[PDB]
Order: structure tokens, then C-alpha cells, then sequence
RNA sequence: GGCGGCCGUAGCGCGGUGGUCCCACCUGACCCCAUGCCGAACUCAGAAGUGAAACGCCGUAGCGCCGAUGGUAGUGUGGGGUCUCCCCAUGCGAGAGUAGGAACUGCC
RNA sequence: AUCAGGAGGUUAGUGCAAUGGCAUAAGCCAGCUUGACUGCGAGCGUGACGGCGCGAGCAGGUGCGAAAGCAGGUCAUAGUG
RNA sequence: UUCGGCAAGGGGGUCGACUUCCAACCCGAUGCAAACUGCGAAUACCGGAGAUGUUAUCACGGGAGACACACGGCGGGUGUAACGUCCGUCGUGAAGAGGGAAACAACCCAGACCGCAGCUAAGGUCCCAAAGUCAUGGUUAAGUGGGAAACGAUGUGGGAAG
């Protein structure tokens, strides 16, 4: 029913993340990363993360969403190629 | 009023620390408000004595460096460990 | 530029720095060589600082 | 991330700026309703028109009723258009429907906005 | 041997306790020892128990490490058995530089007699220090 | 009080002082409109009474958070000895301690 | 037991192991309602390999909403041949 | 998880007060964590510019072997510990010969066509054994020439302090 054993966090298998979309090339306004799911926001190149600061570039598409509150979870201001 | 002779630290560094230590001289800072915070060289065994006598910390040292005095009161001493000696002493102007 | 001699021996040298060396053109003692001064010409001549003697 | 306080009171909207246009915010007062139409980045004012600034052309009756309400939604419009914005989204923080907001909304439109 | 603490069985009893002195006044001098050891609860008895039967002149005899590091042993045959709480009780950890019996006193040092007797039963050369 | 600019050191506690211009509290619910049980919510109306919640100013830095002047442990990376272990070269440098900041700026 | 006041970011609760998230809430109460739709693609699982899953579109069209939008079942990772 | 003070509860002793003990809370001083953390490296790592390398990088196809490793160093987990098990990085044993280490798989230097001359590496220079029984200075007497430990030591020498 319950929990016991004064434990901690709970153990499985190894992680099932990547580094999909570097970015600095072309991509569709989709999933760019992954790692946990459910998140939105971010509608292009948001990379913002608390550390020495983060990036992305490079690509017009209407939205695309991160993974969620990892590489930059927080939803920057818009940005493209340099001229799409 | 201690009198004391010292120089100053220009290779800042714990290698040049311990060729001073092995010689009997130990790092030092002097700080008063306004006044530029300095590095100095005081002497090992004249020092030890001195802060040995309590009114050591209460009296307006008299610190020669180089060739002029600073005049200064003690704060607080970093003892060394495997070996008791000084290590390194803050300083305030007075 | 800078002119790179050789001034130590490959023995006792580091791999990978003895193959940096082997790069600026220089596989024997006493050779030199000149290299223009870059970004990565500098990050080598660092790494073979020791082994050679630099000056522009 | 968190929910900001503003978040956490709903007043503000980041669907809406996610678009990069502007509002057009209802203020009301038991007294009088006010109508602006603020652009992002802090309280950017463009235009802007009072109920009380209405008795300048020639309002007569009270300033805290319906047809209050669109009157000065018309005016409001009619200096954006003057301005130079044409598209512009309702933002009214905190009330019911078919009240004052709604009259003010109509009025814009009316307008050209 | 990694630190443990908590989140464990319960063993046996402090065969130390008597915190001895009058705990009114705070202090800084000291019995420091030069060098990491162990040293089990068990000792620390025998070492306190041993300057306190001889500074009967007067007292302020305060300790500040305890044992707090628990250590298993596996008498059995080997493949089941981790390790159960005998003998090898709660353990403290001394830094090379740690100051662990200091008596609230001043230059009428009649417990360096005393600390001596202690010195003999821990096992790491210690020396007195009068700061 | 109105009207701008910059536009996250403005978290969270605490002290003094002033305005009957402005503003909420407040007061009253005839009616539009509205509460599953309650105009409290919701919506409308008037201004008897204060500034007590706001606000304008201004005084403490507690605690949070963001920067700066002083320094040792700690720690890469490559050769030395030594029973273990320790040392040297080179790139940096815990926590404790001394100070900084409690908005800024224009106009009526 | 219940009612009134105060303190109280939250240690509550959120179906299920554990971590993570959340309070003018993704929690509680109440009302209403019910997208678990059809078709077809692009992408994701170092290094190729199916079923299955998921994130993100398009075409048409169900439900709810003022609308953006939100669903391809239950916040995510076990409940299958 | 240490100590002092205050308030509330329970038990015991003499009096409805006091004393003693135990548990929980608050304040000022005392201590900790492999599944804690306000902080925080080095470092490993994705991408892009400045060396080195070139038909490479890469695509397709044919034939594979192979899935009982081990050791040293560094970082480990378990264990009292092991020429212990079990991981990780790297260099080697395996194809490292040659040289030193007395002899010696993995310790140090170092990596080979043949023949020839020269100079060095490691190490060594009293003799066996090629090369100084070399220079300045100091210490030890024990032949110590170093298992040899925890521990002990006015055997003896050097340095500093009251």
C-alpha cells in the first residue's frame, strides 16, 4: 500500500536521451533535443540555461518547442538564419 | 611599540613562501580604510616573540618596510600545522 | 613570424608533442623552422615550448 | 520555470506575444473607463482616450455605463488608426461578458481596428 | 573507509558518557595529536576515564570528538553476512591537527600529568599544547 | 496625483514623516446585471469619514540575492625520490574576513 | 468530531513503485461537459534491425472553448508475446 | 548529533511547592551524511575558426578472426586481507629486441635491413669488467652496506629556540 525503508531516490535502467539538432543547420519546427517529455514555449532558438549561458541558430520555422526544463528550458525571443 | 623590519611581497606565491619560511620569514597584509591594502615580509623569530606577549595586538606596531614605518595593530594569526609557526598575520593600520 | 629550433632531444620527449614538433617540419636537433604567427602556430609552440627555443 | 506573479494572476498573456503585435487593455473605474492600446517591452502608450474626454465633444449624461463604454472605444480606434496600427488583440483583465469590455471591443472594430 | 552515520541498526551502548567539567565557562586550550587515526569508543573510555580519575585536584576536563563512525565485522563463514555491530563500536575520526581533550586551565598544569597517562592508552603520539 | 525614459542588487522584514489635487478604503444597493446556500462574489450609485492596507518620501542591511578589494587549503597536467609516501614544474585557487547596494531620471 | 481567528511556499494533495513538477496551481470544492475522430506524411531509439511508443505537421472533419488552442486515454518512465 | 536557560506533559520521594529522571519546542555556544546541498572545480564532451595529414573522409561488396585475457600506474566498489573477486582510463605482456635492475613477462631507458666508422642513452668508472681506487665539504664505525614493523633509544653528529 504505502512506502517505507527510509530511502531515497528510486533505480532503474541507463538514460534514453540524445543531442538531436545541434543546430547551426537547417530544421523543421519540431522537438530539437531529447531527454524528458511534455514542455513548451520556446518557438525557435532558445537555448537558456543557468550556467555560462547557452545557443542555437540558424533556421526559419514558426515554433519548435524544447524538451522540457533541461538544455534551456526557458522560451527565448525569436530568431533565424541571419536572412531566410 | 614593536619595532619591526620587513619587506615586501613581490613573488606572491606558496613555493616563495617556503623558501622565506625555511629562512625565517613569513607573508603579511596591511589594510586601513582608505589606504591601499598591503603585502609585506616580517620576520619570523622576532615576530613569534613578539605576538607571544599579548600587548602585541593592542599596540601600534611600528612596521619598517624597506627603509619607512607603517605603524599597525594586529588581527588575527594563521598557524601552520605540522610544524607550529606563523603562516601568514592580518594588519591595521593605526 | 617566429623562428622554431630544436634544442631538445627526442628522447624523453612526450609523444603527441614529439609529433607536433614531427609537424612544424623539425625531426632532428638543431633544425628550424618559421611559422607565422596564428592562433593554433601559437597553441603549438606552447606545447613545445620547452622542447625548442621561440623569437620573433 | 516558475509561474511568474503576474502569471499567477493571469493578468498578462505570452500567447500574445508570441505574435509581437500589440493590446488593447479596458480599464474601469466606478466612475469612469479608460481604453489604451500598449505595445511589449513595460507600459508603451501609443493612444489613448478617457470617458471624461469624451464630455470635450459633448457627453452629457454619466460616464459609467454601457454607452459610455463604446464611445470611447470609438475614439481610442479612431486616434490608433491615426497613428498607424491597424490589428490589435483584447486584453481585459478580470471581468465578466457582455459587460462594459465587450461594448468598448465592438467599438474598436467599428472603428478599423 | 567511508564515513557512515545513519540509516542503520541499532548496536551497542557509548561506553563513553561523563562529559566531566563545568560547562559555564568555553575555553581554548588543549591536547592536540599529530596524525589521522580510529579510535573507538572503547578507548576514548579508558583515556578519558584515566586523566579524570587524576585531575581530582579540580575539574573543566572537556572532550569535543565523539564516536560517531559505525564499523561491522562478519563472524561467520563469508558469502552471507555484511557485517554485524560487535566489539567494533562507534569510531572517531582525529585529524592530524585536532585538539581533542582541553581543561579549562591556566598555568597550573596538573593534568599534563594526567594527559600523559592518557597519551599511553590511544594509539598515535599526541603532544601537549598549552594555546 | 498626472505623464514619460531606463526597463530584473527593486526577495523579505523594519522606522520616521506629509498631502483634505489624486486614489482606494468607505458608504448606499433604487436599477441594468448576478450568487447551486450568501450583490460577499458580481454590478450599479453617492461622496458622510480617514489615510488605518496603498501611494509620496526617507532611515536601519537582519536575511535572500548580485558585484568588488585582500588570501590559504583544494585541484589539473608532466617529470623526481621513497617501505608506503612524498616532492617539483606549471594553469588556478575552498571559506573566513573587510567593505558596497534598500532604486534611478525628465516635465506639469 | 464541527465552527471563528492567527501562524503557515507547501512538510498536504496529485490512482500505482521513485525522482522531478505544481497553490490566486497540474491541489480542493462545485457545475458543465466529455478529442480516447478519420486520412496521410516528416522526425526521434551511438552502428544496420521489426512490432510498439513518443514529440512535431498537413488534409478533412468530430467534442469543448470567444479564440488561440488543447486530444492520437489516465503528468512521465512497468501493466506484455 | 554536545552544553546551558525557559515553558508544557508523565513517573517517583516528603508538603497542593520543591528536587531528580525521560521525551518534544524555541534561543545562544558544540558535532555529521555513498543515494543532502545555497555553492563548486579541475576535467571529460558537442560545434566552429587558425597545424598535421590526402585520393584521405566516405559509399558498396567479398573473406574473415573473435565473444575463457593478464599485469603496472591512476580512480575506484566489495572484502580483515590476498600472485581476491569485479569495473573504468591508459600503457604494456601477447610481435620490445636492445640496456640497466645480480639472476627476472609487463620497474627504469628504449624501440631492430646488411656491413662499416663515430657519438651517446640506461648504467657504470678499486679488482673480476671497458672507464677516476676523480675534485671540494660533511657525517657514520655499525661493516651499519640497509625485510625488518608498532614501539623504544644521553650511540653519536648537525641546526634552532627559553
Amino acid at each position: 500500500a504505502h512506502k517505507k525503508a527510509g530511502g531515497s531516490t528510486r533505480n532503474g535502467r541507463d538514460s534514453e536521451a540524445k543531442r538531436l539538432g545541434v543546430k547551426r543547420f537547417g530544421g523543421e519546427s519540431v522537438l530539437a533535443g531529447s531527454i524528458i517529455v511534455r514542455q513548451r514555449g520556446t518557438k525557435f532558438h532558445a537555448g537558456a540555461n543557468v550556467g555560462c549561458g547557452r545557443d542555437h541558430t540558424l533556421f526559419a520555422k514558426a515554433d519548435g518547442k524544447v524538451k522540457f526544463e533541461v538544455k534551456g528550458p526557458k522560451n527565448r525571443k525569436f530568431i533565424s538564419i541571419e536572412a531566410e | 611599540m614593536f619595532t619591526i623590519n620587513a619587506e615586501v611581497r613581490k613573488e606572491q606565491g606558496k613555493g616563495a613562501s617556503r623558501r622565506l619560511r625555511a629562512a625565517n620569514k613569513f607573508p603579511a597584509i596591511i589594510y586601513g580604510g582608505k589606504e591601499a591594502p598591503l603585502a609585506i615580509e616580517l620576520d619570523h623569530d622576532k615576530v613569534m616573540n613578539m605576538q607571544a606577549k599579548a600587548e602585541f595586538y593592542s599596540e601600534v606596531l611600528t612596521i619598517v618596510v624597506d627603509g619607512k614605518e607603517i605603524k599597525v595593530k594586529a588581527q588575527d594569526v594563521q598557524r601552520h600545522p605540522y610544524k607550529p609557526k606563523l603562516q601568514h598575520i592580518d594588519f591595521v593600520r593605526a | 613570424t617566429i623562428k622554431i629550433t630544436q634544442t631538445r632531444s627526442a628522447i624523453g620527449r612526450l609523444p603527441k608533442h614529439k609529433a607536433t614538433l614531427l609537424g612544424l617540419g623539425l625531426r632532428r636537433i638543431g633544425h628550424t623552422v618559421e611559422r607565422e604567427d596564428t592562433p593554433a602556430i601559437r597553441g603549438m609552440i606552447n606545447a613545445v615550448s620547452f622542447m625548442v627555443k621561440v623569437e620573433e | 520555470k516558475k509561474s511568474a506573479r503576474i502569471r499567477r494572476a493571469t493578468r498578462a498573456r505570452r500567447k500574445l506575444q508570441e505574435l509581437g503585435a500589440t493590446r488593447l487593455v479596458v480599464h474601469r473605474t466606478p466612475r469612469h473607463i479608460y481604453a489604451q492600446v500598449i505595445a511589449p517591452n513595460g507600459s508603451e502608450v501609443l493612444v489613448a482616450a478617457s470617458t471624461v474626454e469624451k464630455a470635450i465633444a459633448e457627453q452629457l449624461k454619466y460616464t459609467g455605463n454601457k454607452d459610455a463604454a463604446a464611445a470611447v472605444g470609438k475614439a481610442v480606434a479612431e486616434r490608433a488608426l491615426e497613428k498607424g496600427i491597424k490589428d490589435v488583440s483584447f486584453d481585459r483583465s478580470g471581468f465578466q461578458y457582455h459587460g462594459r469590455v465587450q461594448a468598448l471591443a465592438d467599438a474598436a472594430r467599428e472603428a478599423g481596428l | 573507509q567511508p564515513k557512515r552515520t545513519k540509516f542503520r541498526k541499532m548496536h551497542k551502548g557509548r561506553n563513553r558518557g561523563l562529559a566531566q567539567g563545568t560547562d559555564v565557562s568555553f575555553g581554548s586550550f588543549g591536547l592536540k595529536a599529530v596524525g589521522r587515526g580510529r579510535l573507538t569508543a572503547r578507548q576514548i573510555e579508558a583515556a578519558r576515564r584515566a586523566m579524570t580519575r587524576a585531575v581530582k585536584r579540580q575539574g573543566k576536563i572537556w572532550i569535543r570528538v565523539f564516536p560517531d563512525k559505525p564499523i561491522t565485522e562478519k563472524p561467520l563463514a563469508v558469502r552471507m553476512g555484511k557485517g554485524k555491530g560487535n566489539v567494533e563500536y562507534w569510531v572517531a575520526l582525529i585529524q592530524p591537527g585536532k585538539v581533542l581533550y582541553e581543561m579549562d586551565g591556566v598555568p597550573e598544569e596538573l593534568a599534563r600529568e594526567a594527559f600523559k597517562l592518557a597519551a599511553a592508552k590511544l594509539p598515535i603520539k599526541t603532544t601537549f599544547v598549552t594555546k
